[PDB]
RNA sequence: GGGCCUGACUGCGAGGCCUGCAAGCCGAGCAGGGGCGAAAGCCGGGCCUAGUGAACCGGUGGUCCCGUGUGGAAGGGCCAU
RNA sequence: GGAUGACCCCAGGCGGUAGGGGAGCGUUCCCGAUGCCGAUGAAGGCCGACCCGCGAGGGCGGCUGGAGGUAAGGGAAGUGC
RNA sequence: GUGGAGCCUGGGAGUGAGGGCGCGAGCGAUAACGUCCGCGUCCGAGCGCGGGAACAACCGAGACCGCCAGCUAAGGCCCCC
RNA sequence: GAGGGGUUGUGGCGUGCCUAUUGAAGCAUGAGCCGGCGACUCACGGUCGUGGGCGAGCUUAAGCCGUUGAGGCGGAGGCGUAGGGAAACCGAGUCCGAACAGGGCGCAGCGGCCGCAAAGUCCGCGGCCGUGGACCCGAAACCGGGC
RNA sequence: UGGUUCGUGGAGCCAUGGGGGAAUCUGGGCGGACCACCGCCUAAGGCUAAGUACUCCGGGUGACCGAUAGCGCACCAGUAC
RNA sequence: GGGGGGAACCUGGGGAACUGAAACAUCUCAGUACCCAGAGGAGAGGAAAGAGAAAUCGACUCCCUGAGUAGCGGCGAGCGA
């Protein structure tokens, strides 16, 4: 399947790792939505930075 | 719910056409077969779907084209069925040849080739082919393409 | 057509491979052809000769 | 008995994927010096043949 | 009538005319590489409508696609005629 | 309309060869049937101005006949001159 | 313009001997119940009905069934009638 | 027994049936009359439609086991899930082409995960086609082996 | 020449009427002309159950016939003629 | 020991034509009908000088399938492993 990731709140604030995550997933905006794939290393991402992502199932 | 319940459904077990059984059918007489001619006859015409009345048939002034093949016949040579991502949505964890051909997708005899109509999953895929889409699908899903000889 | 109106190939002269048909009265023209014309193997305009169809 | 498949048909056509009948063009078998580049061209490309002579050809071609 | 020429193009082909089929016919435009022109442009033979013959079978040039365990070869295919 | 042909109102169509379609009738046979009709008379025959059906037909009654016949609903054809 | 109109897709055909008539021509002889096209019509299939003495195709008119009712069409209204 | 049945005097109307035909009561075919026999079928395959089953799947064949008018097992295989190409091949594309050009042939359900429908496929039924003699009857003939 | 799907086809394989005519495993045949490689097999002696075919015969059983049907024959029928 | 017979079945030796190809000759019908010899309750075949690509299989026969595929074919009609 696939992912649907929204950055919904912001990193402001959190620790530089879940900052870069957000970089990993090419996450810059607040609301930016990207529609990425759905392996581990890049699930693995969105479980760190979970609280400030919507992430939707799209397949 | 006895033996005298059991009806077919309305259409389900039509009746027959019977033909020269008199006037009021409609198919009294000639038999719905019109009144002379070949295709009245018992036996009837040429095959219609090609003679044509004497001239050259249209199949026939239509050109050939391609290896037709010569004794003793056909080469063999690997065959290739393709099998797209997509198919592949129902399996867990491995997918070789051997399941694909259970599950009804694959053909016996034939070697398998993903193709990449669908979306790749992190699946292991065993295959003696892999198209150039269906391989870069399936590497960035996490799959692990393995190929065979 | 006829005997003294041949049909002849034109051969680019440059890589030998025939690539048009035409004819002409060999009783007004009797030396072989020679046109340029695109050759679709060279893909650049090549002197055709005349060859025997 | 089972039905013979026409071999003429088989070497001459082909059933598309929607049922259409395919072919090639006639009429550059031979007698082609004083045919135009067009016709020739145009003659090597395939035709989809009229549908009454498709639905003939592909009743000759039961199993493909 | 004259000068330069070979578009008597290669790859295609929107759209049609005609039409029972199969055929026949017209064709702008795009690309290749050209011809003439200062240019706009024109050029896919000929003022036009006849000058013709579907398939099968085989010839020839190309191609290098198939090659009956394998590499070749035989023989085919494909393009052109 | 009312609700699904439940029947009713209105309107229109309804000559017909080849021919297309639809709805039925009847014949033989199977299930229904270890049932049911039958000597207080089966089937078949002969009548009928009677009933039902547009019709093919089906009832019913009388006479003959003397032992079989076979429902609703389905199934299959050596099925109608 | 809602018509047994039209259009698409598919199943089943039959027909591929027409004929009369009116008009337009060709052929024939400004002959033929002649012939060959064109437009229309009817017969074919309306040899059902009225008229035309009788008579497929001229006039009138498109027959679902019934009526010991009415109105008309052509043609008729001295007798047959 | 206010009806009905039989008969038919007169009056009106009225050109057999079937077949073949442009057209037949036709002086065109056939039939003396009656009774019985007498012509569109079956198999396999196809195509389309239709009634169901299941559905990215559907289905078994021969057999085997059971039954003795009991059914089941059997997945070999078949069709479908991908096409384009003469093909090597590539593949949601492919083929032609130098082309990233153009073109040919191809490639994508309804409802609040659940139903509904469905590709497809299986079986039944029906129409029609193919192969058989294929609606029935009919030659004159041809051939074989005998007399 | 035949057999094979193979109709002379690139025509091998199996068989053999004619001609020529070997070898004994380092022998020989085959894998579709042919060559090489790689394999497969052992010709020119013979026999061999079972699974398969048929139905004169016996039996069982029919959505098989019911005396113009069912076999040509229900019967003194392959008879009468 | 042989002889001859036996419904159909079987092997072998010979072997048509109508027909189909909407004419016809190759082709088809068909190695069928038929003739002959022989066998037997069966007959044939059978233990690889096979298959043919699986680095594989393992006598023969028979059914299903492969498959109306591979092919064959006046590359027609058709034939068909
Ligand atoms: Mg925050
Ligand atoms: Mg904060
Ligand atoms: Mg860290
Ligand atoms: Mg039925
Ligand atoms: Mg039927
Ligand atoms: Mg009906
Ligand atoms: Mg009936
Ligand atoms: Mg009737
Ligand atoms: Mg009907
Ligand atoms: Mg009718
Ligand atoms: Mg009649
Ligand atoms: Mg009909
Ligand atoms: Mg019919
Ligand atoms: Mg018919
Ligand atoms: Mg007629
Ligand atoms: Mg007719
Ligand atoms: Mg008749
Ligand atoms: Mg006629
Ligand atoms: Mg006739
Ligand atoms: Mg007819
Ligand atoms: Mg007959
Ligand atoms: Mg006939
Ligand atoms: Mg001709
Ligand atoms: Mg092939
Ligand atoms: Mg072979
Ligand atoms: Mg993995
Ligand atoms: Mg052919
Ligand atoms: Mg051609
Ligand atoms: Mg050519
Ligand atoms: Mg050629
Ligand atoms: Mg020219
Ligand atoms: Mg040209
Ligand atoms: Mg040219
Ligand atoms: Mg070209
Ligand atoms: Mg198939
Ligand atoms: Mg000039
Ligand atoms: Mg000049
Ligand atoms: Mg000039
Ligand atoms: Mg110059
Ligand atoms: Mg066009
Ligand atoms: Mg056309
Ligand atoms: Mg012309
Ligand atoms: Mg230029
Ligand atoms: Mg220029
Ligand atoms: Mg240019
Ligand atoms: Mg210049
Ligand atoms: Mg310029
Ligand atoms: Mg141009
Ligand atoms: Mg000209
Ligand atoms: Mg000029
Ligand atoms: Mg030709
Ligand atoms: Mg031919
Ligand atoms: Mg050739
Ligand atoms: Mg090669
Ligand atoms: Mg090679
Ligand atoms: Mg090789
Ligand atoms: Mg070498
Ligand atoms: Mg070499
Ligand atoms: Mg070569
Ligand atoms: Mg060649
Ligand atoms: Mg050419
Ligand atoms: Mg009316
Ligand atoms: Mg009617
Ligand atoms: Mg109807
Ligand atoms: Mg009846
Ligand atoms: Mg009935
Ligand atoms: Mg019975
Ligand atoms: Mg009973
Ligand atoms: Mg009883
Ligand atoms: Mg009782
Ligand atoms: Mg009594
Ligand atoms: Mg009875
Ligand atoms: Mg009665
Ligand atoms: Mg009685
Ligand atoms: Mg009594
Ligand atoms: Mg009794
Ligand atoms: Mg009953
Ligand atoms: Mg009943
Ligand atoms: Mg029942
Ligand atoms: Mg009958
Ligand atoms: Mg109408
Ligand atoms: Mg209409
Ligand atoms: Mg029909
Ligand atoms: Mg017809
Ligand atoms: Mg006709
Ligand atoms: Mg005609
Ligand atoms: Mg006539
Ligand atoms: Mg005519
Ligand atoms: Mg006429
Ligand atoms: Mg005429
Ligand atoms: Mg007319
Ligand atoms: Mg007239
Ligand atoms: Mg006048
Ligand atoms: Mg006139
Ligand atoms: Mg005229
Ligand atoms: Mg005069
Ligand atoms: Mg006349
Ligand atoms: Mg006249
Ligand atoms: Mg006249
Ligand atoms: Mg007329
Ligand atoms: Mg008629
Ligand atoms: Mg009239
Ligand atoms: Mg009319
Ligand atoms: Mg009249
Ligand atoms: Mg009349
Ligand atoms: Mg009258
Ligand atoms: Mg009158
Ligand atoms: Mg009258
Ligand atoms: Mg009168
Ligand atoms: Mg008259
Ligand atoms: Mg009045
Ligand atoms: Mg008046
Ligand atoms: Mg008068
Ligand atoms: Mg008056
Ligand atoms: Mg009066
Ligand atoms: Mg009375
Ligand atoms: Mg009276
Ligand atoms: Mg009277
Ligand atoms: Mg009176
Ligand atoms: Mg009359
Ligand atoms: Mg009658
Ligand atoms: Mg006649
Ligand atoms: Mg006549
Ligand atoms: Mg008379
Ligand atoms: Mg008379
Ligand atoms: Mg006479
Ligand atoms: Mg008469
Ligand atoms: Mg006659
Ligand atoms: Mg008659
Ligand atoms: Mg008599
Ligand atoms: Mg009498
Ligand atoms: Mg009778
Ligand atoms: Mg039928
Ligand atoms: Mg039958
Ligand atoms: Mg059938
Ligand atoms: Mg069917
Ligand atoms: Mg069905
Ligand atoms: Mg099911
Ligand atoms: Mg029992
Ligand atoms: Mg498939
Ligand atoms: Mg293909
Ligand atoms: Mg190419
Ligand atoms: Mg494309
Ligand atoms: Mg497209
Ligand atoms: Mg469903
Ligand atoms: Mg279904
Ligand atoms: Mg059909
Ligand atoms: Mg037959
Ligand atoms: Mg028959
Ligand atoms: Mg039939
Ligand atoms: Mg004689
Ligand atoms: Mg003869
Ligand atoms: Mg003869
Ligand atoms: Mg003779
Ligand atoms: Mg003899
Ligand atoms: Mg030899
Ligand atoms: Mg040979
Ligand atoms: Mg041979
Ligand atoms: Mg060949
Ligand atoms: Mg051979
Ligand atoms: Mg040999
Ligand atoms: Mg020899
Ligand atoms: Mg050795
Ligand atoms: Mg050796
Ligand atoms: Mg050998
Ligand atoms: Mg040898
Ligand atoms: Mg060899
Ligand atoms: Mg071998
Ligand atoms: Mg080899
Ligand atoms: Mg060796
Ligand atoms: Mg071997
Ligand atoms: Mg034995
Ligand atoms: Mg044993
Ligand atoms: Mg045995
Ligand atoms: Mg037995
Ligand atoms: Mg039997
Ligand atoms: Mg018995
Ligand atoms: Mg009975
Ligand atoms: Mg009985
Ligand atoms: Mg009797
Ligand atoms: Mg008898
Ligand atoms: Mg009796
Ligand atoms: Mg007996
Ligand atoms: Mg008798
Ligand atoms: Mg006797
Ligand atoms: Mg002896
Ligand atoms: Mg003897
Ligand atoms: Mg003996
Ligand atoms: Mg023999
Ligand atoms: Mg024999
Ligand atoms: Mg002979
Ligand atoms: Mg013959
Ligand atoms: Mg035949
Ligand atoms: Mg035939
Ligand atoms: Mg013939
Ligand atoms: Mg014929
Ligand atoms: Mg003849
Ligand atoms: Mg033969
Ligand atoms: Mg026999
Ligand atoms: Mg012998
Ligand atoms: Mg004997
Ligand atoms: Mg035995
Ligand atoms: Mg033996
Ligand atoms: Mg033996
Ligand atoms: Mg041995
Ligand atoms: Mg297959
Ligand atoms: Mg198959
Ligand atoms: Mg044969
Ligand atoms: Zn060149």
């Amino acid at each position: 399947p696939r992912l649907k990731v929204k950055l919904v709140k912001s990193p402001i604030g959190y620790p530089k790792d879940q900052k870069a995550a957000l970089k990993a997933l090419g996450l810059r905006r607040l609301q930016q939505e990207r529609v990425l794939e759905d392996t581990p290393a890049i699930r693995g991402n969105v479980e760190k930075v979970a609280h400030l992502v919507r992430v939707e199932v799209v397949e | 719910m006895k033996l005298s319940d059991l009806r077919p459904n309305p259409g389900a077990n039509k009746r027959r056409k019977r033909v020269g059984r008199g006037p009021g059918s409609g198919h009294g007489k000639t038999a719905t077969r019109g009144h002379k001619g070949q295709k009245s006859r018992s036996g009837g015409l040429k095959d219609p779907r090609r003679f044509e009345g004497g001239r050259s048939t249209t199949l026939m002034r239509l050109p050939k084209r391609g290896m037709q093949g010569q004794v003793p016949g056909e080469i063999k040579r690997p065959r290739y069925q393709g099998v797209n991502l997509k198919d592949l949505a129902r399996f867990e964890g491995e997918v070789t040849p051997e399941l694909l051909v259970r599950a009804g997708l694959l053909k016996k005899g034939y070697r398998l080739k993903i193709l990449g109509e669908g979306e790749a999953k992190p699946l292991k895929v065993v295959a003696h082919a892999f198209s150039k889409s269906a391989l870069e699908k399936l590497k960035a899903a996490g799959g692990e393409p393995v190929l065979l000889e | 057509a006829s005997e003294v109106r041949i049909k002849l190939l034109l051969e680019c002269t440059e890589c030998k491979r025939r690539n048009y048909a035409t004819e002409k009265n060999k009783r007004n023209t009797p030396n072989k052809l020679e046109l340029r014309k695109y050759c679709p193997w060279c893909r650049k305009h090549t002197v055709h000769r005349e060859v025997k169809i | 008995p089972k039905m013979k498949t026409h071999k003429g048909a088989k070497k001459r056509v082909k059933i598309t994927a929607s049922g259409k009948v395919v072919a090639m063009k006639t009429g550059k078998r031979h007698l082609n010096w004083q045919k135009s580049g067009k016709e020739i061209r145009q003659k090597g490309r395939k035709f989809v043949l009229a549908k009454p002579e498709a639905e003939r050809i592909k009743l000759l071609l039961p199993y493909e």
